[PDB]
RNA sequence: GCUCGGCCGCACGCGCGUUACAAUGACUGGCGCAAAAAGUAUUUCCUGUCCUGGGAAGGUACGGGUAAUCUUAUUAAUACCAGUCGUGUUAGGGAUAGUUCUUUGGAAUUGUGGAUCUUGAACGAGGAAUUUCUAGUAAGUGCAAGUCAUCAGCUUGCGUUGAUUAU
């Protein structure tokens, strides 16, 4: 079967899931089969470029990384991509490099943001009856 | 003064509706000129009963040539659409308490018979 | 009140307004231009574009309602 | 299966609701065998609420 | 196969079958203490175990009530004679069954035996059979034309929590009098 | 000559159905094809196998 | 365009079909100023008569204006689909006309009159100053509010 | 490489002086230097967490208001960046230095409150905390923005820029934030 | 030089692709542009007929792109992809689907240009449209032209 | 039981609420972002292709699914990108009306819903009063389920975008 040089990490925010696959070579980032350039709301593309700029391109020119994302809505999706990418490099440096590098990129990243290696525990709140929402309730008449 | 429906006269309409070999009460030529809800009621079916009804009008319409007005025909069919062959007759339409006598005019063919007998009384107020 | 904002500019004034964008200010938007030249916003935009094609003016940002442009040599003092 | 039902048989003013659940668990098991072995493996007591469905695809 | 049915729609239908049975048996079996019903379903058969205090009255005089029942289910659903099977199973401890005990006080109250005495008799029985605790509620006109509600507790009792659904056994009955319907609940907390 | 009895179409709408138990037409629960009014359902619910976890 | 060479030729007030037309404005939505013309029809009128829809109303040619009055006169003769008209096939005549400034108020007045005369429910209802479509008079419409046949002023 | 805000604005050029604010305004930290103002942070789970939130994100938060605009963040990120551009076009220095400058420079210090002591009820002269000082600063600035931009042609980016500049300049005419600040501080001085 | 001679549609911002391929369809004058085009708005959900006279081109261009990407995407699904919200007035905004005839015209006419085929071999969705070798080549060369014009900008 | 009305009748008083008063906007394009629910006693239930119609909708041409297999792992809408419109009862806002067309139903008139042209009111942010609410929370935003032949401005749920301020 010839076990590949693959690493596979996942990342999560709300209902969104990102699976990033990392293999060695000339660095690509393709999300859902397309460059980061084309990710829908333009503003938060910089969110995905963040861990890249934080680690420096030097780590990323050595690796082709392809991230498929399926999930909730635009923003959470962006955050999932972020996550998967980040802990993806970490997992690579775990299997194929020394542990030391894994450690120092871990610290490197988390000093900037912890949302990269750790997932946002928040999810939606179910709705309580007698309201238009998960707390707020039908208006009341006292007098 | 004239009386016109979709560019046709009572003579003309009676010429389409009494048109030879059309055994439906309301023939297709006429039904093409109807508003959508009527065309719908016709093409979808109809009941045999209405035939008898129209017949009564036929009998009441020719039975008062001298001009004393027709002998009124009582019926419960509100959902009935007016055929030109009923124009000039007087028909009792049940409003649920009562039989409202309605005299037919050329302008009223397209509409349902119910559209005339008042189902209710209007509102005339007082408290203060 | 109402603000009558001109819906046409005379062929007498046109490139006289165009060639000298600094009458509007250090910052050109729809609003600025509307204020300074009493031109209705759509034509204000059209002016922006014309004098942008003309190398006189540059885009800083575009967000659906917001035009932000600056003058090339800098603000050049009037008359 | 959820059925959300209003408690009071009447309109009695506060609205209260009942979240009524029925869970259905569905399992699949696949075997490579002959008929008698099947009838051997099905030979044991099962609790009442269980539905057991058997299908046989021949294989060469 | 018969018909392909929605696993959801089938299962709900099975539950509704079960409930119809329970209503049928609690209603037509009312003299012998009737507790429960357990239904196994075979492509061949439908097996019903009637769990009861007095199996002897489920059977009757050489299957008078048994044959009656079996045939009732037969005409009702339609069934082959090999397709229906009814067993009666004894409940070894009558003191741990509520529906039974509420049937007991139904009985005792019909014979005009006074409230407190009857309540005590059953409660003492229930605890005699090893139940940790029991309670009885009788509601409705007792004294007079104005409704009363009387509770009788002895032993250990839980109300609230998931343990409620586990340890506590409850049954109600409507009891009929010339004056109207009075009604009776029995809560037996079971032992561990 | 009862011929006219019940001869209005009950084909659909409110009169096509009823609670199997109590024969109510009102607030009938049709959702799993269980044909039980809200009250009757609320009663049978544990016998039908409907738990309240929630 | 913005630039017009002679300020002398621009018509602020234009007049088409017994109605004023606002000049400083975009031509079709300026044409909305007529009873019987809403935005989509005006955009159509611009597409048939090849008039610039991005242009102003002051830039209007009199030729064009007469052509528009003509469009309104015999719209179906100018092309355009029948299904696009305010009046599909009139009760009196089977013809398809589209409703002008005056002609509209006329035909509506006529219709309602024959509805009084007919003594139909809804015609009576109109006469009475009530709601025609059969909605609820218990709650809304209070202290008087516009009933059918709305007139802008 | 040190990230610049929006890529064009260097955080290293912002230095806070007044010792109250240095712990209360985000931008000093590695964690607060962000290309994008959008964290999706948890800033509200504990009492002072709000402090660790980037100031521009805070401002963006305040912007998102009124029923129609609720929960549209992208809009406000746009508005803010644009306003910042107009700011650098007017002043020519880091739109951050202007912002931070104008959060510091406009917000109340003294404020008056009812303190019941036995019989005494009347306004009393009270001093404002750093956190509230900041919060209020932003609240005010943006409220002025809305009131002005409402039916005008001036956009929010514009109104907001105007306000930020006037707010740092201390202008009591042109800055709503300072109008209220001075009004409040005067009410307060009068209530001692 | 390893700067790629070749670029997929997936490497290109979709807006650009659409305006470009529409341009190509005009220059080619390769489209029919039916008569109902003049008097009809996009969807039932819209108050105003489209502001661009070229919409038929643009819409067709984009359509091809969709078919390039999502193969076997039938008309209804496209009516939904190409639909929107519609104000019903004082009733809450609700989802609404596009017109059919325009989309099916665009697919008929794209078969005509050999850029899509009706698959007779899919036994689920039969006669669903899938791009051809030819159409693929064409779109990928537009895409490439675009992407190179982009990396030419420093 | 059957037929026709009635509960929807309007000078008004009082409650829940939907929609707005617009530029943080409306409109015209472009854009491979959800979750959770349902579903055929065989043509009847979800419905995918396909074809016709300008449209709502119709064919019946080829088909799947009693469903983790099929509708679908999609088809949502805020959001984003272009472009129009330019602070005025303006395209904001659409009540109310008149023709036409369609669909559910023996039956639609006292408009069941939906479509096309028209028609365009009040409303320029709301007196005394007063409701609910502390984090994926409020608010906006759509989606399902119940009802149900047809009829959501309701209810019960589902996610998306995401706060100000307390503690
Ligand atoms: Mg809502
Ligand atoms: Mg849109
Ligand atoms: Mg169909
Ligand atoms: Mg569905
Ligand atoms: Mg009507
Ligand atoms: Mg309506
Ligand atoms: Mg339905
Ligand atoms: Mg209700
Ligand atoms: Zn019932």
């Amino acid at each position: 079967q010839q076990k590949p040089q693959l690493v596979q990490t996942f990342g999560r925010k709300k209902n969104a899931v990102a699976v990033a696959s990392v293999r060695p070579g000339k660095g690509l980032l393709k999300v859902n089969g397309s460059p980061i350039d084309m990710i829908n709301p333009q503003i938060l593309q910089a969110k995905i470029y963040e861990p890249i700029l934080l680690l420096g391109q030097q780590k990323f020119a050595n690796l082709d990384i392809r991230i498929r994302v399926r999930g909730s809505g635009y923003t959470s999706q962006v955050y999932a991509i972020r996550q998967a990418l980040s802990k993806g490099i970490v997992a690579y440096h775990a299997k194929y490099v020394d542990e030391n590098s894994k450690r120092e990129i871990k610290e490197q990243l988390m000093q900037y943001d912890r949302s990269l290696l750790v997932a946002d525990p928040r999810r939606m709140e179910p709705k309580k009856c007698g309201g238009r929402g998960a707390r707020s309730k039908m208006q009341k008449a006292y007098r | 003064k004239k009386f016109t429906f979709r560019g046709k006269g009572l003579e003309e309409l009676t010429a389409l509706a009494s048109g030879s070999n059309s055994e439906k009460l309301i023939s297709d030529e006429l039904a093409a000129l109807f508003d959508a809800k009527t065309r719908r009621r016709v093409k979808r079916g109809i009941s045999e009963k209405y035939a008898k009804f129209v017949n009564k009008v036929r009998r009441s319409k020719e039975k008062c040539p001298a001009g004393e007005k027709p002998v009124p025909v009582k019926t419960h069919y509100r959902s009935m659409i007016v055929i030109p062959e009923l124009v000039g007759g007087i028909v009792g339409v049940y409003n649920g308490k009562e039989f409202v006598n309605v005299e037919v005019k050329f302008d009223m063919i397209g509409k349902y018979l119910a559209e005339f007998a008042m189902t209710y009384k209007p509102t005339t107020h007082g408290k203060t | 009140d109402k603000v009558n904002h001109a819906v046409f500019i005379e062929k007498k004034n046109v490139e006289s307004i165009i060639n000298n964008p600094s009458k509007v200010g250090k910052v050109l938007t729809v609003s600025t231009v509307v204020e300074k030249l009493k031109v209705n916003g759509s034509l204000a935009r059209q002016l922006m574009r014309t004098m942008a094609d003309r190398k006189l003016v540059e885009k800083v940002a575009k967000n659906g309602n917001q035009w932000v442009y600056s003058v090339i040599g800098g603000v050049k003092e009037d008359k | 299966l959820v059925i959300t039902v209003r408690k009071s048989p009447c309109g009695e003013g506060s609205k209260t609701w009942d979240r009524f659940e029925m869970r259905i668990y569905k399992r699949i098991i696949d075997l490579t065998c002959n008929v008698p072995d099947v009838k051997t493996i099905t030979n044991f007591r099962i609790d009442p609420g269980v539905e057991i469905e058997l299908t046989m695809t021949a294989d060469q | 196969t018969t018909r392909a049915i929605n696993k959801k729609k089938k299962f709900v239908a099975d539950g509704v079958f079960n409930a119809e049975l329970h209503s049928f048996f609690s209603k037509s079996l009312q003299d012998a203490g009737y507790a429960g019903i357990e239904v196994r379903r075979t492509p061949t058969k439908t097996e019903i175990r009637i769990k009861a205090t007095k199996p002897q009255q489920v059977i009757g005089v050489e299957g008078k009530k048994h044959k009656e029942l079996t045939q009732f289910l037969q005409k009702r659903f339609g069934y082959s004679d090999d397709q229906i099977q009814i067993w009666a199973e004894p409940i070894k401890f009558k003191g741990l069954c509520a529906s039974a005990q509420v049937e007991a006080m139904n009985y005792k109250l019909l014979k005009d035996v006074p409230v407190r005495l009857a309540a005590n008799y059953i409660i003492k029985s229930v605890i005699q059979d090893g139940a940790k605790g029991c309670e009885i509620i009788i509601s409705g006109k007792l004294k007079q034309q104005r409704a009363k509600t009387m509770k009788f507790k002895q032993g250990y009792m839980i109300c609230t929590g998931q343990p409620k659904n586990d340890y506590i056994d409850v049954a109600v009955r409507h009891v009929f009098f010339k004056q109207g319907i009075m009604g009776v609940k029995v809560k037996i907390m079971l032992p561990y | 000559p009862n011929k006219l009895w019940r001869t209005h179409p009950r084909n659909y709408g409110k009169d096509s159905k009823e609670c199997r138990v109590c024969g109510a037409r009102q607030g009938l629960i049709t959702k799993y094809e269980m044909m039980t009014c809200r009250r009757c359902f609320r009663e049978q619910a544990p016998h039908i196998g409907f738990v309240k976890y929630r | 365009s913005f630039v017009i060479e002679k300020e002398s030729d621009f018509k602020y007030i234009h007049r088409i079909l017994n109605t004023n037309i606002d000049g400083k404005r975009i031509t079709p939505i300026a044409l909305t100023g007529i009873r019987g013309i809403g935005r989509r029809f005006a955009y159509i009128i611009c597409k048939v008569l090849k008039i610039d829809p991005n242009a102003r109303a002051g830039l209007l040619t009199e030729d064009q204006c007469n052509k528009i009055t003509d469009l309104i006169a015999d719209p179906e003769a100018h092309g355009i689909p029948t299904w696009l008209l305010n009046r599909i096939n009139d009760f009196k005549d089977g013809k398809n006309y589209q409703m002008a400034s005056n002609t509209l108020d006329t035909k509506m007045r006529e219709d309602l009159e024959r509805l009084k005369k007919i003594k139909s429910h809804r015609g009576l209802r109109h006469f009475w100053g009530l709601k025609v479509r059969g909605q609820h008079t218990k709650t809304s419409g209070r202290h008087g509010v516009v009933c059918g046949v709305v007139r802008k002023n | 490489t040190q990230p610049k805000l929006f890529g064009k604005w260097n955080y290293d050029e912002v230095k806070i002086q007044d010792p109250c604010f240095q712990n209360y305004i985000a931008c000093t930290t590695t964690k607060s230097q962000v290309f994008v103002p959008h964290t999706a942070g948890r800033y509200q789970v504990k009492k002072f967490r709000k402090t660790q939130c980037p100031i521009v994100e805070r401002l963006i938060g305040t912007l998102m208001f009124h029923g129609r605009n609720a929960g549209k963040k992208a809009l406000c990120i746009k508005v803010v960046k644009n306003a910042f551009e107009i700011i650098h076009l007017v002043t020519g220095r880091n739109p951050l230095e202007v912002f931070v400058g104008a959060v510091q420079n406009a917000g109340p210090r003294e404020d008056s409150t009812r303190i019941g002591t036995a019989g005494v009820v009347r306004k009393q002269a009270v001093d404002v905390a750093p956190m509230r000082r900041v919060n209020l600063a932003i609240y005010f600035i943006i409220k002025g923005c809305r009131e002005s931009a409402f039916k005008s042609m001036r956009s929010i980016a514009e109104t907001l820029a105007d306000e930020i500049i006037n707010a740092e300049k201390n202008n009591t005419q042109s800055s709503w934030a300072i109008r209220k600040k001075d009004e409040i501080e005067k009410v307060a001085k009068g209530n001692r | 030089s390893n700067n790629q001679s070749f670029f997929t549609v997936k490497d290109v911002a979709a807006a650009d692709f659409i305006r470009e391929y529409a341009s190509h369809l005009k220059k080619a004058n390769k489209l029919s542009i039916p008569e109902f085009t003049q008097w009809t708005t996009t969807s039932v959900a819209r108050e105003l007929a489209p502001q661009d006279s070229d919409w038929v081109y643009i819409r067709t261009a984009a359509l091809a792109r969709k078919v390039y990407l999502k193969p076997h995407t039938g008309i209804s699904t496209l009516k939904h992809i190409f639909g929107s919200n519609k104000d019903r007035g004082n009733l809450r905004n609700k989802h609404q689907a596009c017109h059919g005839k325009i989309l099916r015209w665009a697919l008929k006419s794209l078969e005509d240009l050999k850029i899509i085929r009706k698959d007779k071999n899919s036994a689920t969705k039969k006669f669903s449209r899938v791009i051809t070798k030819e159409g693929m080549t064409e779109l990928n060369r537009i895409a490439t032209q675009i992407a190179i014009k982009q990396r030419q900008a420093k």
